[PDB]
């Protein structure tokens, strides 16, 4: 019924088993697209944290990090953000989130929620509830909203919009939240997707929190001739790809990053996950000075 | 060539060192590239080097063919 309603406004989204997913081109509303999260199912958000990772190797203890913040994610109830299903970091991410359910089931659960692309998927049939058969996606995200209108080579037309919406639901009140009204929002990184992202997520006022060989590692490092320095010190093959005035324009982003130091925050090398979410969370909190008083 | 590198340093039973310079991001691997190494690595009873190779994405279910079986 609203959902067949729905495909007529944006101008066909069923569910695939072998969760539900929906196809939106652009400019959709943020606000509307919430509403309509709540409005069919789901429930609010105490917590939600954002990851951007492009392939790359688990370490022996990375592995441990992202278990231990999606098991806190379970315990808090919280929507995890990922882009596309590309096989990797996020692929584990996905297996860890489906060997949690069935170890603990019960009461709650946890969203992947993942946002990708028209495009840069394969062929699927189009709607009810259309199978799949497996550039490449993951079976383990619960859902994935879809973006970026008509386009067939264009890439990572989506990873705009995405940063879009991780902007609105902090904006949104809800009284006594236990946060004065302001839904917490918390930045993971793992490389060059990520470093933009972090520049739109500081532009929002979003901490963010960085592992202790990309970006990350630079940013780690930190802690003109400075950024040429960290720059070729953390990965000699990625430096010659870039032309040497897009050098120029990495500068300006990292100068942007680190313009303002106490929103980001960094880990240190079995609690540091939480410790650190809960130490970059109390540091916008306590910015404002509004609830020093 | 990484795998003749990787060779010369399985010969020996070094793994902190082969980690570090054979296993950096900036290059890639797959299962197809390391059967050869794995075969010999069990072969020659080196069991951290399995732990390593098990690692970086191979999928040993793939690897045992019945033919590895027989040999």
């Amino acid at each position: 019924d609203l959902a067949n309603f729905i495909q007529e406004n944006f101008k066909a989204f069923g569910d695939i088993q072998f969760g539900k997913y929906i196809r939106l081109s652009c400019d959709t509303d943020s606000e509307t697209l919430y509403d309509l999260m709540t409005q069919h199912w789901h429930l609010k958000t105490p917590n939600l944290v954002i990851s951007v990772t492009k392939n790359f190797a688990l370490k022996p203890r990375m592995r441990k990090i992202f278990s231990r913040l999606i098991y806190i994610a379970q315990s808090k109830g919280a929507w995890i953000f990922t882009g596309g299903t590309h096989y990797g970091l996020m692929k584990y991410i996905g297996e860890v989130v489906r060997d949690n359910t069935i170890s603990r089931s019960s009461e709650e659960n946890v969203v992947a929620i993942g946002i990708a692309a028209w495009g840069m998927i394969s062929n699927r049939e189009t709607l009810y509830l259309a199978h799949y058969i497996m550039y490449c996606l993951d079976n383990n995200h619960t859902h994935l909203l879809l973006v970026d209108n008509g386009t067939h080579g264009h890439p990572t037309i989506e990873a705009k919009v995405r940063t879009q919406l991780e902007k609105y639901i902090s904006e949104r009140v809800i009284p006594e939240s236990n946060y004065g009204g302001k839904i917490p929002i918390v930045c993971f990184a793992q490389g060059k997707e990520t470093l933009k992202s972090i520049n739109v997520a500081i532009k929002s006022k979003i901490p963010c929190v960085v592992v202790e060989g990309r970006i990350a590692d630079v940013i780690a490092s930190l802690v003109s001739s400075c950024v040429k320095e960290s720059l070729l010190r953390f990965l000699p093959r990625t430096i010659s790809r870039l032309s040497e005035e897009e050098t120029e324009s990495w500068i300006k982003w990292i100068k942007e990053v680190l313009e303002s130091p106490h929103l980001l925050t960094v880990i240190k090398i079995d609690e540091i996950v939480s410790n650190a979410i809960s130490f970059a969370l109390y540091k916008a909190f306590s910015t404002n000075e509004h609830d020093r008083d | 060539n990484w795998n003749g590198q990787l060779k010369l340093l399985l010969e020996w039973n070094q793994l902190d060192l082969a980690s570090d310079e054979i296993f950096t991001n900036d290059r890639n691997w797959e299962s197809a590239d390391l059967q050869d190494v794995m075969f010999t690595a069990l072969v020659k009873d080196r069991p951290k080097f399995v732990r390593l190779f098990l690692e970086n994405g191979l999928n040993l279910r793939k690897f045992l063919t019945t033919e590895v079986l027989r040999e």
